[PDB]
């Protein structure tokens, strides 16, 4: 999992 | 500035010693040790749960794409940056199963929108690692529900749980005066924060  | 005695803000500094991981080459020490103080503010438990966790906050002094384990989204549109016509490529601050932030641009406007690069990426590594994907648990839904757009940035943070939860969790631990911001415009969301870190 990514997120900015 | 008064909540968090010399001991602690040590023991905090001693944890994110097993977390921090400083870039190989040139890099801005001072900046990097100021992002450093600046995470040893969050609360001890979800750092000891971090380092519990083999989570490493990695500290760059380029692109996060031009990492060999980032360069896969090269060219990708994150999630919230629809239509700028920007790729991950241009975004300097990623958490969430991994943690990685760009050396001077923590603050505001630095080609991101976060009150805090380091604080909000962190959050969520929190959120996703240490509290099981909180951010998206019925009671917090509900909460984003009342309060999502009430720290502007409405078609991220309002769209977004996960975004409303790291952004929230950044103002509540940057400083004094961002945790009394939030208490003022997110009573419900403070409430939440505050009886997680119980
Ligand atoms: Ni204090
Ligand atoms: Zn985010």
């Amino acid at each position: 999992e990514v997120n900015p | 500035g008064s909540h968090m005695d010399s001991t602690t803000i040590q023991q905090n500094k001693d944890t994110l010693s097993q977390i921090v991981v400083f870039p190989t080459g040139n890099y801005d020490k001072n900046e990097a040790n100021a992002m450093v103080n600046r995470l040893a503010n969050i609360d001890g438990k979800y750092l000891n749960a971090l380092k519990q966790n083999n989570l490493k906050i990695k500290l760059l002094s380029g692109k996060l794409t031009d990492e060999k384990e980032y360069a896969y989204l090269k060219g990708v549109v994150p999630k919230g940056w629809e239509g700028t016509g920007k790729t991950w490529d241009d975004v300097p601050g990623l958490g969430g199963s991994t943690v990685a932030l760009r050396i001077g641009f923590s603050n505001k406007g630095k080609g991101h929108d976060a009150i805090n690069l380091e604080l909000h990426a962190t959050a969520h590594a929190i959120d996703h690692i240490v509290l099981n994907d909180i951010s998206k648990s019925a009671q917090f839904k509900q909460i984003f529900a009342k309060e999502g757009r009430s720290l502007g940035n409405v078609n991220f943070l309002g769209v977004y749980p996960e975004e409303f939860f790291a952004e929230s969790f950044a103002y509540y631990y940057l400083n004094q005066d961002t945790n009394s911001k939030l208490k003022s415009a997110c009573p419900q969301t403070y409430s939440f924060l505050q009886n997680l870190a119980k």
